[PDB]
RNA sequence: UUACCGAAUCUUUGAACGCAAACGGCGCAUGGGAGAAAUCCCCGUGCAUGCCAUAUUUCUCAGUGUCG
RNA sequence: GCUCUGUGAGGCGAGCUUCACUUAUCGAAUGAAGAGACCAAUGGGUUUCGCGUAGUCUGCGGGCUAUGCACCGUCUCUGAACCAAC
RNA sequence: UCGGAUACUGAGCACAACGUUACACCGUUUUUAGGAAAAGGGGCAACAGAGAACCUGGGAUUAUAUUCCAAAAAGAAAUUGCAUG
RNA sequence: ACUCGGGUGGAGGCCUGUAGCGAUGCUGACGUGCAAAUCGCUCGCAUGAUUUGGGUAUCGGAGCGAAAGACUCAUCGAACCACCU
C-alpha cells in the first residue's frame, strides 16, 4: 500500500503544531515552599490570547521567593480574571476565584480548573476554555479527593494537588458556528496541520484502508480493533457501540 | 534594621542549599551507594567488614606496625652491599604468611576497591587459625606501613620487648573476630532504616 | 547583480584571465601541437554557475 | 517628558530629553507615580494599625 | 556553604601557559606595480593620485603605510579596489604638500 | 641547461583544529612591526575535541565516599 | 510465563496471594529551593565506641539473645522589598 | 557613512556532551549535568524582518560614483575610536 | 409595546471588472510549432480557504496532497543516480 495520513501525522513534521506565536506553555506555579506552607500573591498583569487556543492565558506576576526578581508566570485563565487582580496561590491562599489552593482544602462540591493529576506537575486537568471540575469528595483520612472531569468521568487525586477555583475562560466558544470554510481556515491557523479533512473513502486504496472502489464506500467494517497494526487503526477505533445514540 | 522573612516578605538572605543542591554526579553516587548498602540484607561474609576491630585495639595495633616498617628503598640498596625484622604487606606475600602460618597476627583493612581482594581473607585466617582482625581503612593501614594504602598487614613476629604488647593484642584481636567466628558466619547485616524512615515507623507506632 | 562572496569573484576573475587566444609565439616552437584554445568559454554559452 | 528618539540617536542625546526629574520620570506616568506614592503611604498605614 | 540549587565547578588554580623573516609580507609584496592606463594618467595630474595593483590581501592601512615607504611620500587617502579580473587596485591620493606627478616621473613612469 | 638529492621554501584551504563561513570574516593570549596623535594596521606563535602520561622542584581542587 | 526482584508481617495451600516496607525500578516536579527529626524507637554504635540484669557461649579477650541504663539527642479592581543592621 | 560582515533574532539547523547503533554518516539539542577563567555549554540561520553616522553640487569618465573632487578640499555634515587643551 | 421615513456608515470566503492568479469554450491557431503544452479571442477568481519573493521543514518500499494515484527538477500506480547487471 503507501503510508497512511495518520501514520504520517506521527513524523509531525508538517504535522507539529505551529506555535511561533504560542506564548509558551500555560502553567500553575512551581510547587514552592511557599505554596507548600503559605501563599504567594502575584498580581494578574494581563489576559493574553494565545493564538490556536481557546481559554485566555492570565500573566500573574509572583515575587521570587528566594531572590530579588519579580517572576512572571503564565496559566490559562480562569473567568473573572481580571488584570490587576491578586492571585493567591498556596496552601493556606483565601478560597476564591482565581486562587489556586491544595485541592483537598477546596470544599466538596465547588468547582475548579487548571487542576493538576500529580502533585507538583503545575496543572494539567480541566484547562480547555469552560471546561471545570467539580470536587466530589474528600478523604482526609488517606488523602485522596475525588474530582468530576470535565468529561462526565470521576477521578481521585491527591488533596496536596492543587486547583484554580473556578470555570475555565472562554467559555462557550464552540457554540458559534463556524459556517465558513474559511473561518475554520483560521482556528486551525494556529493550531496544526489538521485540516481540511478529506475522507478516506474519497481516498485511494494505497492511501487509506477505506480508499477505492468504484462507489466510494467502506468494504468491510469501519470499526477497527484495538489491536489493529497502525496503517489499519482507522475508522472506529475499538468501539464498543456505533450508530447514533 | 531587623528583617520579616515570612513568606511574600523580605527575600531571606541565602541559606545552605548542600541538602537539596544537585551535586556533581559522583558525588551522589558515592552518597546513595553508601546509602544502598546499608539498607540492603547484606550477606555476612560481607558484613563482617562492617564489624571491625574497636579503635582502642585499633590504635595500639597500628602503632605496632608503625615499628616494624619495612626499609626504605634508601637503606634497602644500602644493606645489600654485604634484613630488619618488619611487617609483611601486600596481599600475595601476606596470603603466604597465613597458609604458611608463620603469620601470628594480620591486620584485614575494612575498605577495598573490590572487597573481592580481601573479602575471602578473614575466612582464610579462621581457617589457618591465625589471629587476624578487620580494621577501619586501608588509609591507615596504608600509612602504617608508609604506603598510601595496604589491603592488609602482617605480624609475622616480632623482637622480645613487644612480644606480650602483640599478645594482648592477638587476645584483644581474635576476642573480636576469631573468637566470635561461629558468630561472625552468622550475622546478616544491613537492612538499616533510614531514619527518615525508621522515626516515620517511630511515630506511626506512636500512633497505633 | 552586485553580490558576490569574493571567492566567487576570484573564480570568475580565474576563468577570466583564463578566457584568453593561445599565444601567438607558443604555435612557433618545435612539436608544438596547440593551434587554437580549446578551452575557451562564451559567457552566453558554457556557464560557470557560481 | 519623554522625546521620541531613535536609539541611533538616543546614545547622544541629554538625559532629560527622554525623562521627567521626577521619580520614576522616564518611566512612569505623574498618576502613576502618585498611585504608588498613595499606595505605599496608605497601605503601610494600614498595616501599621493591623498591629492595633 | 553552598547557596544554588545546582553544583558549579570551584575555580581552581591555572598555572599560566623558522624564517628568518617571519613578517613575510612587507612594503614591497603590499605595492606591486604602477598603474600605467589612461584613466590612472588622468589623476595623477588632475587628482594628485597614483594608481597601484597593490597585494589583493593587503588593506589600506597597509598600503599607505607602504607608499611611505616606497616612495617616501604621504597619501591623503587610499580607496582601493579588487579588479574583476582579481587583482587589487588602489586609487592613492597624495598629501598636497606631496606632488603626484613629480613623484610618478621619478618612479620612472 | 639537463639529471638527481640531503638543505630549505612550501600561499588559501582540507582530517582542519581558536570561532565561523556563498564572510578571502572575526577572536583571546603572546612576541614582533609600522606608525601615530594611544586608538588603528600588518605579522609570527599558541588557542579544537577526545584520550593516555605527568604535575618529577609532585599543580589547584570537589565529595553529608572512608577514615583521622 | 520468566526475569528484572529486595525486604518484613501474615494466612492459605504442597512457594502462592494479602498486608505493610523501602534501597531496585517506574512516573513527576524542579534552576534538584527548604525532606525528616528534635515531638524520640519491636532505632543507632568509631569519641555514642559503654555499662547493669537473666539466659546461653567462649580462641579467657569477650561474645550472643532478651532487657534496662546511658550516649547519638536538640531547638520554637496592579506599591515596595536583594547587594546585613557566632 | 551605500549593502554586507564586524554585531539581532526568526521558521530553523547542528558542534559539544550524552545517548543509541555490529558501525554515527542517528537522535535529543543541552548534557544523570562540576559547561563561570576575570542557574540553564558553543555556533549558525534574514543583502526584503530588527539594526544601520552623508548630503548635495560638479565642467567628474569612453566606461564608476550618495564611492571620484583638494586647500577656498565644490563643499557642507554626521559619526566611531583614542588623545588634546 | 418598537415599528415606518431619511440619512450615516462601509460589512461581506458579496457583485462587475483591471493587475495578478487561473483556464471554460472555440473541441479556434499551431500541431516535425514561437513552444517537448505555446498563441488568439472568449471565459473563471480577483478582500481572500487570495496571489507572491526570500528563507525553512517534509521525499523514494518515502514524502506531500481541499484526494486527481495528483505532485516530488520535461521523470511517478513508486524520482533520479550508480551499481548488482
Ligand atoms: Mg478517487
Ligand atoms: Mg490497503
Ligand atoms: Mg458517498
Ligand atoms: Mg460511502
Ligand atoms: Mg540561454
Ligand atoms: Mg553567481
Ligand atoms: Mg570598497
Ligand atoms: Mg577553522
Ligand atoms: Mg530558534
Ligand atoms: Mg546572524
Ligand atoms: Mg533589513
Ligand atoms: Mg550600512
Ligand atoms: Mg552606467
Ligand atoms: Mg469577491
Ligand atoms: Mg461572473
Ligand atoms: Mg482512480
Amino acid at each position: 500500500g503507501k503510508t497512511v495520513l495518520t501514520c504520517r501525522k506521527g513524523n509531525g513534521s508538517i504535522y507539529q503544531v505551529h506555535g511561533h506565536k504560542r506564548l509558551g506553555p500555560a502553567k500553575l506555579r512551581i510547587l514552592d515552599y511557599a505554596e507548600r506552607h503559605g501563599f504567594m500573591r502575584g498580581v494578574v498583569k494581563t489576559i493574553e490570547h494565545e493564538p490556536g487556543r481557546g481559554a485566555p492565558l492570565a500573566r500573574v506576576e509572583f515575587r521570587h521567593p528566594y531572590k530579588y526578581r519579580r517572576v512572571k508566570e503564565l496559566m490559562v485563565a480562569p473567568e473573572g480574571m481580571f488584570t490587576g487582580q491578586s492571585v493567591l496561590c498556596g496552601v493556606k491562599a483565601p478560597l476564591a476565584i482565581g486562587n489556586v489552593l491544595p485541592l483537598g482544602q477546596i470544599t466538596e462540591g465547588c468547582i475548579v480548573c487548571n487542576v493538576e493529576a500529580k502533585v507538583g506537575d503545575r496543572g494539567t486537568i480541566a484547562r480547555a476554555s469552560g471546561d471545570y471540575c467539580i470536587i466530589i469528595s474528600h478523604n482526609h483520612e488517606t488523602g485522596r479527593t475525588r474530582l468530576k472531569l470535565p468529561s462526565g468521568q470521576k477521578k481521585t487525586v491527591p488533596s496536596n494537588c492543587r486547583a484554580m477555583i473556578g470555570i475555565i475562560a472562554g467559555g462557550g466558544r464552540i457554540e458559534k458556528p463556524v459556517l465558513k470554510a474559511g473561518n475554520s481556515f483560521y482556528r486551525f491557523r494556529g493550531k496544526r496541520n489538521c485540516w481540511p479533512k478529506v475522507r478516506g473513502v474519497a481516498r485511494n486504496p494505497v492511501e487509506h484502508p477505506h480508499g477505492g472502489g468504484n462507489h466510494q464506500h467502506i468494504g468491510h467494517p469501519s470499526t477497527v480493533s484495538r489491536h489493529a497494526p497502525p496503517g489499519q487503526k482507522v475508522g472506529l477505533i475499538a468501539a464498543r457501540r456505533t450508530g447514533r445514540i | 534594621r531587623p528583617k520579616n522573612f515570612g513568606i511574600g516578605h523580605d527575600v531571606p538572605y541565602a541559606r545552605d542549599l548542600s541538602r537539596f543542591m544537585r551535586w556533581p554526579t559522583f558525588v551522589t553516587m558515592q552518597r546513595k551507594k553508601r546509602v544502598l548498602q546499608r539498607r540492603l540484607k547484606v550477606p555476612p561474609a560481607l558484613h563482617q567488614f562492617t564489624k571491625v576491630l574497636d579503635r582502642s585495639s585499633r590504635n595500639e595495633l597500628l602503632k605496632l606496625v608503625k615499628k616494624y616498617p619495612s626499609e626504605t628503598r634508601r637503606a634497602r640498596r644500602q644493606r645489600l652491599f654485604d634484613a630488619p625484622l618488619s611487617v609483611v604487606t601486600g596481599l600475595q606475600e601476606v596470603t603466604r604468611t597465613i597458609e604458611k602460618k608463620t603469620a601470628r597476627l594480620v591486620m584485614i583493612a575494612n575498605n577495598v576497591d573490590p572487597i573481592e581482594l580481601v573479602l575471602w581473607m578473614p575466612t582464610l585466617c579462621r581457617a589457618n587459625k591465625v589471629p587476624y582482625a578487620i580494621v577501619k581503612d586501608k588509609a591507615r593501614l596504608g600509612d602504617a606501613v608508609g604506603r598510601k594504602t595496604a589491603t592488609c598487614v602482617a605480624i609475622t613476629d616480632v623482637n622480645a620487648e613487644d612480644e606480650a604488647a602483640l599478645k594482648n593484642l592477638i587476645r584483644s584481636v581474635n576476642a573480636r573476630f576469631l573468637a566470635r567466628s561461629d558468630v561472625i558466619r552468622r550475622q546478616w547485616g544491613g537492612l538499616q532504616l533510614s531514619l527518615r524512615s525508621r522515626a516515620e515507623l517511630r511515630k506511626k507506632r506512636a500512633r497505633n | 547583480g552586485r553580490f558576490k562572496p569574493l571567492a566567487i569573484k576570484k573564480k570568475y576573475a580565474k576563468k577570466l584571465k583564463q578566457n584568453r587566444p593561445v599565444p601567438y609565439w607558443i604555435r612557433l616552437r618545435t612539436g608544438n601541437r596547440i593551434k587554437w584554445n580549446e578551452k575557451r568559454r562564451h559567457w552566453r554559452r558554457t556557464k560557470l554557475h557560481y | 517628558g519623554t522625546k521620541a528618539l531613535r536609539h541611533t540617536e538616543a546614545r547622544l542625546a541629554s538625559r532629560h530629553e527622554k525623562s521627567t526629574s521626577r521619580p520614576y520620570g522616564g518611566v512612569l506616568s505623574h498618576e502613576q507615580v502618585r498611585d504608588r506614592i498613595v499606595r505605599a503611604f496608605l497601605i503601610e498605614e494600614q498595616r501599621i494599625v493591623k498591629r492595633a | 556553604a553552598y547557596t544554588r540549587p545546582q553544583f558549579r565547578r570551584p575555580h581552581t588554580y591555572r598555572r599560566p601557559s623558522m624564517s628568518a623573516i617571519s613578517n613575510k609580507w612587507d612594503a614591497f609584496r603590499v605595492i606591486r606595480y604602477p598603474l600605467t592606463t589612461d584613466k590612472a594618467m588622468k589623476k595623477i595630474e588632475e587628482n594628485n593620485t597614483l594608481t597601484f595593483i597593490v597585494d589583493s590581501n593587503a588593506n589600506k592601512t597597509e598600503i599607505k603605510k607602504a607608499m611611505r615607504k616606497l616612495y617616501q611620500v604621504k597619501a591623503v587617502k587610499v580607496n582601493t579596489l579588487i579588479r574583476p579580473d582579481g587583482l587589487k587596485k588602489a586609487y592613492i591620493r597624495l598629501s598636497a604638500s606631496y606632488d603626484a606627478l613629480e613623484t610618478a616621473n621619478k618612479m620612472g613612469l
